[PDB]
DNA sequence: AACAAAATGATTGACAAAAGTGTTAAATTGTGCTATAATGGGAGCTGTCACGGATGCAGGGGA
DNA sequence: CCCTGCATCCGTGATAGCACAATTTAACACTTTTGTCAATCATTTTGTT
């Protein structure tokens, strides 16, 4: 068959008559006596080919010499019976019928084309009211709706020159008669005539469809059916079940009902029925045809002989969470079985039973048993594989020589769920599996099954060996850190071997190398960890790939020496001279990879496993019941807190205290007593043993068998050892409010009935979320991998200098992520230099691998500008330089890789598992650095206090190298200690505010005059003497009263003279608006000075359990949703002002050196009357929407926001993800642009930047300038429906709405994509198949 | 035998064309056009040639255009 | 379980099991993003063309395997031609521009 | 079920994950052996030939 | 007769199986105490008192 | 040492029961007819909730 | 006088007779097709003259 490269459009009644090979004019299906298909029926034989391979129906032409002769009795043609599977018929409707998809889908194409409301067309399809057609010279325009009674007088008056039809045939005379060009030429005016936004918004919506119906070449009346096509009889079969009963589809009930109501409608018209009956047949026919195509948009015509609704045609295509085609493919040559351990393996093999190796590899065996000459034919060989003779095991062992098989677990989260392995035949029925590999699959060996596939061809075994082998995947792709970490039990063997006692057998002696220690411990003389002195010769590669031995006299034990006999050459000895827990072993493998490559790191990750398994058995690390030790003072620490809780009950019962402080004063004695019973426990395990040296006594770290499992990191934490010995914490009641009485019993002691019942809700709630965090996370990683589906590295370099600034994110008093973790493996957008300039240490753009990353820490570089994929210049893809390095490998990214899919999984591999005093008055710095503020308008007052002016004042703790380490902020009532540049000791209060006092600082002293703060107007008048006490709470415009809303409270403070004392820094006088929750104690009548409060602003901010985030925060942050309360912004930089108020919402204006922007009424604004702001600065306070950051502050301002707000949910839970994987998804979220100016486009349509950037590269490159745009940002659910393919958007989203709109506009597919290429069944354009697609695109445009 | 193709990726530094250079060469052993073997299959022999430097994408083309000059001889 | 070749379904021609050799494993849409994450485009082109669905390309892969010649001539699956006849059985016309 | 002498210890990695390691005097004594009794039916239909 | 793993007790906190394992060995200590007294066929008075 | 000498499948038809191409029987099938009195009526569920988009009333505001 | 705001409503994810009248499947006969079969025609020495 010829190569195909796919279209879609409406179909005319004269094309549907071309697919069909005959008309279907009877509803009968089969014969009921003999089962030969009756004639003219649905399952006909003259129409849809013959039933038996090469034979007529009667039996005259049975032979094969007759290969095309159609019979003369019944005109069946003697061909193969697979032709019963590609042919179609057609029913000839006796009256038209509106195709439901193009009538009832939400924007009705029949509707917005004719310009008639959908409620008024549904009234005409049901014969409920006429509609005028070509009114002519009368008082009736073209689309009036004459009701059933109005029409009577109309025909009484005019008999001709007036035509009003009714039903489905009237909607055809409206569509068929309308002129598309006289409609579109005219509406070019009306879009420019009307001066209105919503008027000229829907007007262009109808002027675009009219311009998409004349360009594609479809008439409009093709949306009204005239002949219906029927499916081939073998895609809707009537196969006979075994036993005498037939098992039909349910498309034979909906086709046998369209042919009855259509055959009765022909009898009723040649019989001349009254019109009241043939209206109940037209409206009854077209209800059966609209249940065929899409069943459910009506009464839901339930099946017969049952009670469940039938399955229409649009329900087979419509998604089951997957397309009908390949997005599901069950597969041959496969098996599945239980997995077990098998720790004797290498890293690149796996067990495989002889009972699955002989059935997976069957046809490979019939090739050897005939090539080797044992069997004669292929049927005679089919018996030898049944009897299992002694030779087939000799041929099965030879077929499995170098043939890798693909093991794959059930819920494949990331790309390491499918790996290849070289099989080795074992006996049994369980697939063995190497221990280091199960941590990647995430598999326990307690009933987990694992399917095993088989790559057949020759280019599919060189891929299961070079690409998907098990020794090629040692670094995970989410972050470069290793994924072959020795997991749980081989790390308790390494730990036990490399510890040290204080007096064991063979202590203080001197050895002569690792071959002398292993020969000394196995002989029974020296204990495995006794402090010895040996001689070890370690190498080191310092020259151009050489090693130089270096003998020394190390101080170690017999344990660390026996383990030195495993480590490869180029490693130091201080790598094994620790106590070697679990983090130190995955760092021993991370260094062994960078220094020696992959050959020694695969042959060393095994020997570390054979030594951890072997020396862990010699432990016998068995956990008894003397292990988990209850502390001596678990009773007095609880009784003390048991009486101390009565002294807060006795006070309350006598009414001294309320209920609110009664609770929190009891929850803080238990939760602080729970810590003293735990902290008194780990001080009993950790220092358990007290051994004797040669003389006196001494203590050490314990060998308690339940503490070693928690200290090595083998299994468990330290927050779980406190439930076996300590106290069992506080347990939260069902709604979330914490229980007052805590379970004070461990698991080494029992739990009574009343405590074990309370601890059940904490368990039943955990199992109800772990089943929901998966079904909710398997839907976030499916929308991500459908927007980033078609991104592919397709070039080596683009040449753009635009990157993003990479600095370490510093969270208040501590830095969260160093600069090495953020820039490691990324090209440099420009050359960086030392603290002294013109000292360019890193050259032009180079991959910042380890050496350039340590060289940046060797110096004191503070920031680099690296190139990100969000700003690359290539069309349809990203360059290999913009992306970066990080991979399972370490080199730069290879051209042809598919970076769109491996970035949607590393974001979706987590989330399945992680679904979720504090005074702070004085700014406490943990370090000693100079204070250096920037971007602030505030100077010191009289008493030595810089007046707080706004929320623009942050604290930068400049280090000793010209960098920063801390970031802070400045609130109202901000007291200060130092200036700028004056050093401060660690933890000195430089700028402070009270928790329950955020008072109104006094900027300038002077009078207080009453402007909108007289009694009654904005604040009532309350009494007190001159001490300055009151509770005068000045309410804001959202805490404002009902009637008094034409005033906004403020104190236009005048100086001692009464004039306007202006705050130096602007032109406004001192009018310090009393901030949120203000208590103006200083009534009019008190004259104060600087520093004295104008209103007390408390703040509770308690508990900290009033926050949002988790998994719902990461799906909503990607959808780009408006967060219910936008923080408005200043669009254009200028000066501020107000306007007329009390329009329901206030208003505002900004003046550039006319712009208007209105505001709500509740908004406690953050600007004065006169103010000078910059483009894209806050005006109010609230969560800034994601779009507002894009339109105003730029594009790099939205990428630095989407990244840090999503990394802030992962790093809170201990998940590692390199943030290249959150920019190759943001890059696919803002690939649509809307046009402003034009000269080549239509000046108002929403095009793709892939296209709006080729014109301007084409026009502006020529001798004409002749457009300008503005990036859009739409979530990953609306950013995938709007692709340029329609098989990549129909396979995922709502399918009815995408084939409907793609059909009207007559779209086309290059496919040019992965999800649209896997469906047709060809080589994807990314990976090994990328070479062939470039070789095929250049076969077009050549020859 | 083979455990890692890290040697082969050194000569051909892509890993997406080493799978295409070795599938083309390994066909030739499989269909007996040619015999340059320690009881190995035809896909581990094709990787022990690339590992040694006797095969790449140019040595396969020029050895094919030297086939036509051979076929041109018998073409007469 | 184990299966090399057996009974194929009725409307879509993919494997299922009622004859002591049950259906093949399921190659979900999750196990296809793990073969596109690599560059495995020749393992993916056969895992859904020749091993499951293509009617006249999965028998040639059975005679090429017994004949010692590992190579496939894929074609186009049948699960897709059952999608061109159901999108055509609405009014919608859909075809393949041949070039 | 039966009750058999269990010992808690890591033994050369044949009980690495939750997996278990069973001696061979538990297979000689035949104490975990179960009996299973299936039913196969062979109906004789009446075809049309 | 069976060798379990001890690293499953600290993480999953089922400490029932570590006390049922000691009250198992205890109950089978009076097993091999009646199996020896009753094997030499000592007396029904030396057995009745144990 | 040649041609006695006698078959032995070729070579000829004859014979055979084997085998498709038409004439009536019996069971299958489709169409019509059937005047005492009949009259708007048939009819399943209900404990998901989420966001986002048109549609229509209402205020709210510029001429 | 004019464009412009809060609330529903909708789709989309997670009870016969007969007496007709016409139609069919099948049961019993044909002649070409192909076999099994020998009394001369053809291509094969057993061992005489
Ligand atoms: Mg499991
Ligand atoms: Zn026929
Ligand atoms: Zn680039």
């Amino acid at each position: 068959t010829e190569e195909f490269d796919i279209k879609i459009a409406l179909a005319s009644p004269d094309m549907i008559r071309s697919w069909s090979f005959g008309e279907v004019k009877k509803p009968e299906t089969i014969n009921y006596r003999t089962f030969k298909p009756e004639r003219d029926g649905l399952f006909c034989a003259r129409i849809f080919g013959p039933v038996k391979d090469y034979e007529c129906l009667c039996g005259k032409y049975k032979r094969l010499k007759h290969r095309g002769v159609i019979c003369e009795k019944c005109g069946v043609e003697v061909t193969q019976t697979k032709v019963r599977r590609e042919r179609m018929g057609h029913i000839e409707l006796a009256s038209p019928t509106a195709h439901i998809w193009f009538l009832k889908s939400l924007p009705s194409r029949i509707g917005l084309l004719l310009d008639m409301p959908l409620r008024d067309i549904e009234r005409v399809l049901y014969f409920e009211s006429y509609v005028v057609i070509e009114g002519g010279m009368t008082n009736l325009e073209r689309q009036q709706i004459l009701t059933e009674e109005q029409y009577l007088d109309a025909l009484e008056e005019f008999g001709d020159e007036f035509d009003a039809k009714m039903g489905a045939e009237a909607i055809q005379a409206l569509l068929k008669s309308m002129d598309l060009e006289q409609e579109c030429e005219q509406l070019r005016e009306e879009l420019n005539e009307t001066n209105s936004e919503t008027k000229r918004k829907k007007l262009t919506k109808r002027i675009k469809l009219l311009e998409a119906f004349v360009q594609s070449g479809n008439k409009p009346e093709w949306m009204i059916l005239t002949v219906l096509p029927v499916l081939p009889p073998d895609l809707r079969p009537l196969v006979p079940l075994d036993g005498g009963r037939f098992a039909t589809s349910d498309l034979n009930d909906l086709y046998r009902r369209v042919i009855n109501r259509n055959n009765r409608l022909k009898r009723l018209l040649d019989l001349a029925a009254p019109d009241i009956i043939v209206r109940n047949e037209k409206r009854m026919l077209q209800e059966a045809v609209d249940a065929l195509l899409d069943n459910g948009r009506r009464g839901r015509a339930i099946t017969g002989s049952n009670k469940r609704p039938l399955k229409s045609l649009a329900d087979m295509i419509k998604g089951k969470q997957g397309r009908f085609r390949q997005n599901g493919k069950r597969v041959d040559y496969s098996g599945r079985s239980v997995i077990t351990v098998g720790p004797y393996l290498r890293l690149h093999q796996c067990g495989l039973p002889k009972k699955m190796a002989l059935e997976l590899f069957k046809p490979f065996i019939y090739g050897k048993l005939e090539l080797r000459g044992l069997a004669t034919t292929i049927k005679a060989a089919k018996k030898m594989v049944e009897r299992e003779e002694a030779v087939v095991w000799d041929i099965l062992d030879e077929v499995i020589r170098e043939h890798p098989v693909l093991l794959n677990r059930a819920p494949t989260l990331h790309r390491l769920g499918i790996q290849a392995f070289e099989p080795v035949l074992i006996e049994g029925k369980a697939i063995q599996l190497h221990p280091l590999v199960c941590a990647a699959y995430n598999a326990d060996f307690d009933g987990d099954q694992m399917a095993v596939h088989v790559p057949l061809t020759l280019e599919a075994q060189l891929e299961a060996r070079a690409l998907m082998m098990s020794t090629n995947n040692i670094l995970s792709p989410a972050n470069g850190e290793p994924i072959i970490v020795p997991s749980q039990d081989v790390v308790l063997g390494l730990y036990y071997m490399t510890r040290d006692c204080v007096n064991a057998k063979g202590e203080g002696m001197v050895l002569t190398g690792p071959k002398e220690a292993e020969r000394l411990y196995r002989s029974g003389l020296a204990s495995l960890h006794a402090r010895v002195k040996v001689r070890i010769t370690e190498y080191e590669k310092d020259a151009n790939g050489e090693l130089v031995a270096k003998t020394s006299l190390k101080d170690t034990t017999v344990g660390r020496a026996i383990l030195w006999m495993i480590v490869p050459k180029g490693l130091p000895y201080s790598i094994v001279n620790q106590a070697l827990g679990k983090k130190a072993i995955s760092k021993m493998l991370n260094t062994c990879y960078r220094i020696l490559g992959l050959k020694p790191t695969v042959i060393f990750a095994d020997q570390i496993m054979y030594t951890g398994f072997a020396y862990a058995a010699r432990s016998g690390a068995s956990v008894g019941i003397d292990d988990m030790v209850i502390p001596e003072k678990k009773h007095e620490i609880i009784s003390e807190a048991e009486a101390e809780v009565a002294e807060i009950q006795e006070q309350f019962q006598s009414g001294l205290v309320t209920a609110g402080e009664r609770y929190n004063k009891v929850i803080d004695i238990w939760a602080a007593a729970n810590d003293r019973v735990s902290k008194a426990m780990m001080d009993n395990l950790q220092t358990e043993t007290v051994i004797n040296r040669d003389g006196q006594e001494e203590k050490q770290v314990s060998f308690n068998s339940i503490y070693m499992m928690a200290d090595s990191g083998a299994r468990g934490s330290a927050a779980q050892i406190r439930q076996l010995a300590g106290m069992r914490g506080l347990m939260a009641k069902p709604d979330g409010s914490i229980i007052e009485t805590p379970i004070t019993a461990n698991f080494r002691e029992g739990l009574n009935v009343l405590q074990y019942f309370i601890s059940t809700h904490g368990a039943r709630k955990g199992l109800a979320d772990t089943a929901l965090k998966t079904a909710n996370s398997g839907y976030l990683t499916r929308r991500l991998v459908d927007v980033a589906q078609d991104l592919v590295v397709t070039e080596d370099d683009c040449g753009t200098h635009e990157g993003i600034m990479m600095t370490p994110v510093i969270e208040g008093g501590d830095v969260k992520e160093p600069l090495r973790d953020r820039v490691l493996g990324r090209v440099t957008a420009e050359d960086v230099l030392k603290p002294g300039t013109a000292d360019i240490l890193v050259p032009r753009n180079t991959l910042l691998h380890e050496q350039w990353c340590d060289l940046l820490e060797e110096n004191s570089v503070d920031a680099v500008k690296v190139r990100s994929v969000v700003s690359c210049d290539t069309d349809f893809g990203v360059c290999a330089h913009c992306y970066g390095r990080d991979l399972a490998r370490g080199h730069i990214i290879n051209k042809g890789e598919a970076i769109g899919v491996i970035a949607a999984q590393s974001i979706g591999e987590p989330g399945t598992q992680l679904t979720m005093a504090a005074a702070e008055s004085s700014i406490q710095v943990k370090n000693k650095g100079s204070i250096k503020l920037s971007n602030v308008k505030s100077v010191v007052n009289s008493s030595g206090k810089l007046v707080i002016t706004s929320r623009n004042t942050e604290l930068k703790l400049i280090d000793e190298f010209g960098r920063t380490k801390e970031s802070y902020k400045v609130p109202y009532g901000a007291v200060l200690a130092k200036g700028d540049g004056e050093q401060v000791a660690g933890g000195e209060t430089v700028a402070n505010w009270d928790p329950h006092t955020m008072p109104v600082i006094t900027e300038v002293s002077g009078f207080v005059r009453f402007t909108d703060m007289i009694d009654g107007q904005t604040i009532t008048r309350q009494t007190d003497e001159l001490t300055g006490l009151s509770s005068l709470v000045v309410l804001d415009s959202a805490e404002r009263t009902a009637g008094g809303k034409d005033l906004r409270p403020a104190l236009k403070i005048v100086d001692a003279q009464g004039n306007d004392v202006l705050i130096p820094g602007t032109d406004m006088p001192a009018q310090y608006f009393l901030p949120g929750k203000a208590i103006v104690q200083l009534e009019d009548g008190v004259q104060i000075s600087s520093g004295d409060t104008l209103a007390r602003i408390p703040q509770e901010s308690g508990g900290t359990k009033d926050i949002t985030g988790g998994l719902p925060r990461v799906a909503d942050l990607f959808e780009a949703r408006r967060p219910k309360e936008p923080a408005i912004l200043a669009e254009i930089s200028g000066i501020v002002s107000f306007g007329k108020e009390t329009k329901g919402k206030r208003r505002l204006v900004i003046t550039p050196v006319p712009y208007e922007e209105m505001i709500p009424k509740w908004r406690q604004l953050n600007v004065f009357e006169g103010e000078r702001v910059e483009r894209g600065d806050v005006i109010s306070d609230g969560p800034e929407a994601p779009h507002d950051i894009l339109r105003l502050r730029g594009v790099h301002a939205v990428t630095r926001y989407i990244v840090n707000e999503v990394q802030d949910v992962y790093r809170l839970q201990g998940v590692k993800i390199n943030d290249k994987h959150i920019e190759v998804i943001v890059r696919q979220m803002l690939r649509k642009a809307t046009i402003v100016n034009a000269g080549s486009s239509d000046f108002l349509e929403g095009e793709q930047v892939e296209y709006s950037r080729v014109k301007i590269a084409n026009r502006e490159l020529e001798a004409n300038g002749k457009a300008t745009y503005s990036r859009d940002l739409l979530g990953i659910t609306k950013a995938s429906l709007a692709t340029e393919s329609f098989i990549s958007a129909a396979s995922f989203q709502e399918t009815t709405r995408v084939l409907t709109e793609a059909a009207v506009a007559g779209k086309r597919d290059e496919l040019r994509g992965l999800k649209e290429n896997v469906i047709v069944g060809r080589l994807i354009p990314a990976g090994t198949g990328y070479a062939y697609h470039q070789d095929r695109m250049r076969r077009r445009a050549a020859g | 035998a083979r455990v890692t193709v890290q040697d082969a990726v050194e000569k051909i530094g892509n890993r997406f064309d080493l799978v295409l250079v070795a599938a083309r060469r390994a066909r030739q052993m499989q269909v007996g056009g040619k015999d340059l073997e320690e009881n190995d299959k035809t896909t581990v022999i094709a990787l022990r040639e690339i590992e040694e430097g006797l095969i790449n994408n140019q040595i396969l083309d020029v050895r094919e255009r030297q086939e036509q000059q051979e076929q041109e001889a018998a073409e007469l | 379980h184990a299966r090399s070749t057996g009974s194929y379904s009725l409307v879509t021609q993919q494997p299922l099991g009622g004859k002591a050799q049950f259906g093949g494993q399921r190659f979900g849409e999750m196990e296809v993003w793990a073969l596109e994450a690599y560059g495995a485009a020749y393992t993916l082109q056969e895992m859904l063309t020749v091993k499951s669905d293509d009617v006249n390309g999965r028998t040639k892969m059975y005679k090429n395997i017994v004949d010692g010649n590992h190579q496939m001539e894929p074609g186009m699956p049948e699960s897709f031609n059952v999608l061109l006849k159901e999108i055509r059985s609405l009014g919608i016309n859909i075809e393949l521009e041949d070039e | 079920g039966q009750n058999m002498r269990v010992a808690f210890m890591p033994w050369n990695g044949y009980n690495f994950e939750d997996s278990i390691l069973v001696s061979e005097r538990v297979v000689q004594e035949d104490r975990f052996t179960t009996i299973h009794i299936q039913e196969l039916a062979c109906v004789s239909r009446d075809t049309k030939l | 007769d069976i060798v379990l793993n001890p690293l499953g007790v600290p993480s999953r906190m089922n400490i029932g199986q570590i006390l049922e394992t000691h009250l198992g060995m205890a109950a089978k200590g009076i097993g091999d105490k009646i199996n020896a007294m009753l094997k030499q066929q000592q007396e029904v008075a030396k057995l009745r008192e144990f």
